[PDB]
């Protein structure tokens, strides 16, 4: 299923252990700063999604300090600091207690020994325009495909405009359920014969 | 125009394509006190030597990665920072790129601090377009974190890498913690000859020369000056 699919979901509900194992985790949780707890986000099954491979894990204000708590709960070692400059469309800092921000940062988290990354391609440094509220640069799927190609990714906490060719989104704002993985769709049937995801 | 493909396309790294108070600063440099320095080796001095408690600390260990004397977080998480703080300060640490972003939030934490910012020095290459095993990535930026203990700048200063075997961090961050208008007691940890600045004490071991007297530096925050904040006319 090399093409979009995703998975309209609560996830502190899915049994993420239906859609097997992956290369890379990108998570853009809601912290609370529709939110989750401290606890529900430790509670997260994670460590299920890999066996090696690396975690981006946005963050923001005191979630620099609770992301990396989870970051090493689940499993990784933090290793790289993406940060994302935020520009207007003429390449000029957005703006925005101590200190105006102009950026948002996101954790690297390696878990077992990943072989055949291409590892030192990418800086770690982003410079793109700011879109709507929460909408995430999509310079890092490039950056990630670059990293990883070819392989499969999962997104925690994804929108519709954030599938792309290679990942499974999950996230309460997406439309349904899009499978085409024929070993997902199999196991997902398995485990959700009503198609129903509750507690 | 994605700048992250054009860096791997041309080795110019997306930072260079980033396009880029007067009175406030008078006042900052009429309330300085005069420069203060002292030759120590930090690891065999009692820091609780330096007198009185301090309003600001820039802590500025030489890591090993900055090269590629050195400091370890060993040996930077068992100063006793919190032994010379006032019991309301800021603490500003100059962290690298690697595993100093974990281990200088645990040291802030060990000293009593919060951080409340994240200051990245991000390096452009536009000079020179064009490591460590466990790296994802190019590490083209450094972090100082800010913590504060107690009750128009942006969190970016972008300059060019500098020249290898270069050592030194961006005046900028003097700029950006004197804006803040936090007291007038402000110490510079492992700052060297060329880093000594009005307002100032200076404290590290490649220092040439020192000046300070401890009685004479406390005499600069006597009554009626004892709480400035550095920003406000001198009291006549
Ligand atoms: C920070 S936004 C993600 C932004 C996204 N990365 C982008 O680029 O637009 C967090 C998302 O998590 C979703 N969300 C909140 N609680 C959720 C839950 N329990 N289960 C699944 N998604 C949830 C919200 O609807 C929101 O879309
Ligand atoms: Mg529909």
């Amino acid at each position: 299923l090399f093409p979009p699919q995703w998975i309209c979901c609560d996830i502190r509900y899915l049994d993420v252990s239906i859609l097997g194992k992956f290369a890379v985790v990108m998570a853009d949780p809601p912290w609370d700063i529709g939110t989750l707890t401290d606890d529900e986000m430790r509670r997260l099954n994670i460590p299920v999604l890999q066996d090696d491979g690396f975690l981006f894990l946005w963050v923001t204000g005191r979630a620099m300090e609770l992301g990396r708590e989870c970051l090493n709960l689940w499993g990784y070692e933090r290793v790289d600091e993406i940060i994302w400059v935020k520009t207007n469309q003429l390449q000029r800092i957005i703006r925005t207690h101590w200190l105006n921000h102009g950026k948002e940062h996101c954790l690297v988290g390696v878990k077992g020994n990943p072989q055949g990354f291409n590892q030192g391609l990418d800086c770690d440094v982003i410079v793109a325009e700011v879109r709507s509220t929460s909408h995430k640069p999509d310079e890092i799927y490039g950056m990630i495909e670059r990293l990883s190609p070819g392989t499969r990714k999962i997104e925690l906490f994804g929108r519709p405009h954030n599938v792309q060719p290679n990942w499974i989104t999950l996230g309460n704002q997406l439309d349904g359920i899009h499978l085409l993985d024929p070993d997902v769709v199999a196991r997902f049937k398995q485990r959700y014969p009503d198609g129903i995801i509750s507690k | 125009n994605d700048y992250c493909q054009h860096f791997v396309d041309t080795g110019h790294r997306p930072q260079n394509f980033i396009r880029d108070i007067r009175l406030k600063d008078e006042l900052i440099a009429k309330s300085n006190t005069p420069p203060m320095y002292l030759q120590a080796d930090i690891e065999a001095f009692d820091i609780r030597e330096l007198t009185p408690k301090f309003d600001v600390i820039l802590l500025e260990p030489p890591l090993e990665e900055y090269y590629r004397k050195c400091w370890t977080w060993d040996d930077i998480m068992k100063l006793e920072i919190d032994e010379i703080a006032a019991p309301r300060s800021f603490i500003f640490l100059w962290c690298g790129s690697g595993e100093g972003l974990d281990l200088g939030r645990v040291c802030l934490r060990k000293w009593g601090y919060r951080r409340c910012e994240d200051i990245c020095w991000i390096k452009t290459n536009k000079n020179n377009p064009g490591l460590d095993p466990k790296a994802v990535f190019q590490r083209t930026k450094e972090h100082c974190l800010m913590g504060i203990k107690g009750t128009v700048d942006i969190d970016l200063i972008i300059t060019e890498e500098p020249e290898i075997g270069n050592i030194e961090k961006p005046v900028e961050i003097f700029h950006i913690i004197e804006h803040f208008c936090l007291g007038r007691r402000r110490l510079h940890l492992f700052g060297r000859d060329s880093t000594i600045r009005p307002g100032w004490l200076t404290v590290g071991p490649t220092l040439t020369n020192s000046n300070y007297n401890a009685e004479t530096y406390a005499s600069y925050f006597s009554a009626p000056n004892s709480y400035l904040t550095g920003c406000t006319e001198e009291i006549e």
